[PDB]
C-alpha cells in the first residue's frame, strides 16, 4: 500500500 | 578489584546500548521486506 | 560501593531479557517472512 | 561478595556475546530475504 | 506450504 | 547473481 519510497520500482528498497 | 569491575560494568552497558541499536535497525529493515511482501502478493492475486 | 555494582548489573540483566525477548519476536517474524518468499516463488515457478 | 560479582561479569559478558551472534545470524538471514525479494520483484517486473 | 496461518490470503502476516 | 548459483534457490541459500 502506501511505502515504498512512494514508487520508483522500490527504490532501491526504499534506499535500504 | 572494585575499579576493575565498574569499568567491566561500563564497557557491558555500551555494549547493550550496541546491540539495541542494531536490533532497531533490522527491526526497521525487517518493516521494509514485510511490505515487499505484501506488495508482491498484491501484484499477483 | 559494592551495592552501586550490584544495583547497575540488576538493571543490565532486565535489560537483557527485554532485549532476549525482542530477538525472539524478530526471529519468528524473519521466519514467516521466508515462508512468504518461498509461498510467491512457488506462485511462481 | 568479590567473587560473586566478577561471576556475575563474566556471565553477563557470556550471554551478551550469544545476543550478538544470534544478530549476526539474524541479519544474515533477513540479507537473504531482501535478494529473494528482488529477485521476485525483477521476475514479476 | 503449510503454515501462512491456515491461509485466508495469509493472516495479514501470521498476525505480525 | 547470488542464491547459492540457483538449483531454485538451494533452498534459501541453505539458510
Amino acid at each position: 500500500x502506501g511505502x515504498x519510497x512512494x514508487x520508483x520500482x522500490x527504490x532501491x528498497x526504499x534506499x535500504x | 578489584r572494585m575499579k576493575q569491575i565498574e569499568d567491566k560494568i561500563e564497557e557491558i552497558e555500551s555494549k547493550q546500548k550496541k546491540i539495541e541499536n542494531e536490533i532497531a535497525r533490522i527491526k526497521k529493515l525487517l518493516q521494509l521486506t514485510v511490505w515487499g511482501i505484501k506488495q508482491l502478493q498484491a501484484r499477483i492475486l
